[PDB]
């Protein structure tokens, strides 16, 4: 049998079989429904849209995210793309398939243990597993060492790993990722006029965003140059017309990743939280940390933001180091890859959790050495 | 046999490519863990053998692009993920060829 | 018709890869040796000032 590897994320769903090289549903992860009243009788319109239908029905839906930062805020919204993604993009049946499902480190109990209990109660599936982001991460990427950063949508961690062993002590988490860029790129762009307020406008935003982007290699310099210049202006067109245009905001939104006082939070940029974790691991590991710096996640995939990443990290570390960063161009799927190596290996197919383990245990199972 | 000589002009000079693999030339990039070539001629010999074009036949092994829902991003690879690939190659070719000539031979001897 | 320039920027680059590869491989070899000689002259140097003491 094959096992089916369910990259939840917070912001895009990633699903596929455990054994390929790719998911083969890639999808938003929204639920959508209609705020307008409906007047064609006859139309027998649905009551709630999931997935890349919403995205089409944009203009008449609330687009409402059930995974805030890792967590799970609503469960019935969350049990519908579970739905959808088994039935409608993969089209298969769950109960014969195991599972394995994502998740990110320092997360509430309940959030794991209710998503058990959901995939052996309702989809029935016969065996599951929970794993981290971060781990599938240095699967996929060939590693077995390195502190690997996995800045995905809702949240952004690091976590360092040696020889196989992870250092708990050294995880560090973040709450800063890709929706508040996109929503400190709403809230600049109107310096300029444009003003994006609607759940549907956010879209729009995040379009422009990974379109536009980028990380600037200097700050101030770019600034300067951005003051003076206008060779770094560039347009984009909304599904409307009306033509916009970028100026400086286009390395003003992703420079909140390195100094994250820009939305007025009071922790330190990624740059420092990774060579924190570093100075926190041993001191015989932290050469091997350092050649090892490998980056995953959507949030990662910005022009520039690993020669960024370097030049901090060696300015933060010793002079006599080699400070590498490791940025493939399949970034963003890396955790659904590595998900699928381990499902495969055939020495993981003694660490599911089996349906009559979870009868007889309950759904604390999970927190068991299967952790 | 029930072949022609174009036939077995073309059989000998795909094994001639199948023999022009090995020698392809692989080094890591600058600052970064990218595989690309620095011998380009047998290449572009196997390349005009194969029917292909070189260029073209380098980027396809120095970057591959995979199919991620509905879009296509591409893969990254160094020298041993590019020389399994390379190895792979030769041996599906090989191995195809051989049984498609079992099959013209079975349509040779079909009565 | 910026093909060209695109290949020449590869050109200059390829030069300047090898060009640096170069300067790291001095530059260790040079540091190599001058730690060497420093061990060295340091440890005599020691010694030097333990036989003036033996000398007085
Ligand atoms: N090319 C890009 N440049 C900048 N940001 C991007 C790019 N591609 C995707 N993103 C951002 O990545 C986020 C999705 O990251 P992802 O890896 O899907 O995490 P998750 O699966 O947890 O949602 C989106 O919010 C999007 O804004």
């Amino acid at each position: 049998t094959t096992a089916l590897v369910c990259d939840n994320g917070s912001g895009l769903v990633k699903a596929g079989f455990a054994g390929d090289d790719a998911p083969r549903a890639v999808f938003p992860s929204i639920v959508g429904r209609p705020r307008h009243q409906g007047v064609m009788v006859g139309m027998g319109q649905k009551d709630s849209y999931v997935g890349d239908e919403a995205q089409s029905k944009r203009g008449i839906l609330t687009l409402k995210y059930p995974i805030e930062h890792g967590i799970i805020t609503n469960w019935d919204d969350m049990e519908k793309i579970w739905h959808h993604t088994f039935y409608n993009e993969l089209r298969v049946a769950p109960e014969e398939h195991p599972t394995l499902l994502t998740e990110a480190p320092l997360n509430p109990k309940a959030n794991r243990e209710k998503m058990t209990q959901i995939m052996f109660e309702t989809f029935n599936v016969p065996a599951m597993y929970v794993a981290i982001q971060a781990v599938l991460s240095l699967y996929a990427s060939g590693r077995t060492t390195g502190i690997v950063l996995d800045s995905g949508d809702g949240v952004t961690h690091n976590v360092p790993i040696y020889e196989g062993y992870a250092l708990p002590h050294a995880i560090m988490r973040l709450d800063l990722a890709g929706r508040d860029l996109t929503d400190y790129l709403m809230k600049i762009l109107t310096e300029r006029g444009y003003s994006f307020v609607t759940t549907a406008e956010r879209e729009i935003v995040r379009d422009i965003k990974e379109k536009l982007c980028y990380v600037a290699l200097d700050f101030e310099n770019e600034m300067a140059t951005a003051a003076s210049s206008s060779s770094l202006e560039k347009s984009y067109e909304l599904p409307d017309g009306q033509v916009i245009t970028i100026g400086n905001e286009r390395f003003r939104c992703p420079e909140t990743l390195f100094q994250p006082s820009f939305i007025g939070m009071e922790s330190a940029g990624i740059h420092e939280t990774t060579y924190n974790s570093i100075m926190k691991c041993d001191i015989d590991i932290r050469k091997d940390l350092y050649a090892n710096n490998v980056l995953s996640g959507g949030t990662t995939m910005y022009p520039g933001i690993a020669d960024r990443m370097q030049k901090e990290i060696t300015a933060l570390a010793p002079s006599t180091m080699k400070i590498k960063i490791i940025a493939p161009p399949e970034r963003k799927y890396s955790v659904w890859i590595g998900g699928s190596i381990l499902a495969s290996l055939s020495t993981f197919q003694q660490m599911w959790i089996s349906k009559q383990e979870y009868d007889e245990a309950g759904p604390s199972i999970v927190h068991r050495k299967c952790f | 046999l029930g072949f022609t000589s174009e036939e077995k002009n073309s059989m000998y000079k795909l094994t001639g490519a199948i023999m022009h693999f090995g020698n392809m030339k692989f080094k890591l990039k600058q600052r970064e863990e990218q595989a690309e070539p620095d011998g380009t001629e047998e290449a572009d010999k196997s390349a005009y053998l194969m029917g292909l074009n070189s260029a073209d036949l380098l980027k396809g092994l120095c970057h591959p692009r995979v199919k991620v829902g509905n879009e296509y991003v591409t893969k990254g690879q160094n020298v041993q993920q590019v020389i399994y690939a390379t190895g792979a190659l030769a041996k599906a070719v090989y191995e195809r060829m051989f049984n498609w000539m079992v099959t013209r031979i079975n349509a040779t001897l079909e009565t | 018709s910026l093909q060209k320039k695109l290949k020449g920027t590869e050109d200059e680059l390829d030069k300047y890869s090898e060009a640096l590869k170069d300067a790291q491989e001095k530059l260790e070899l040079a540091e190599k040796k001058a730690t060497d000689a420093e061990a060295d002259v340091a440890s005599l140097n020691r010694r030097i000032q333990l036989v003036e003491e033996e000398l007085d």
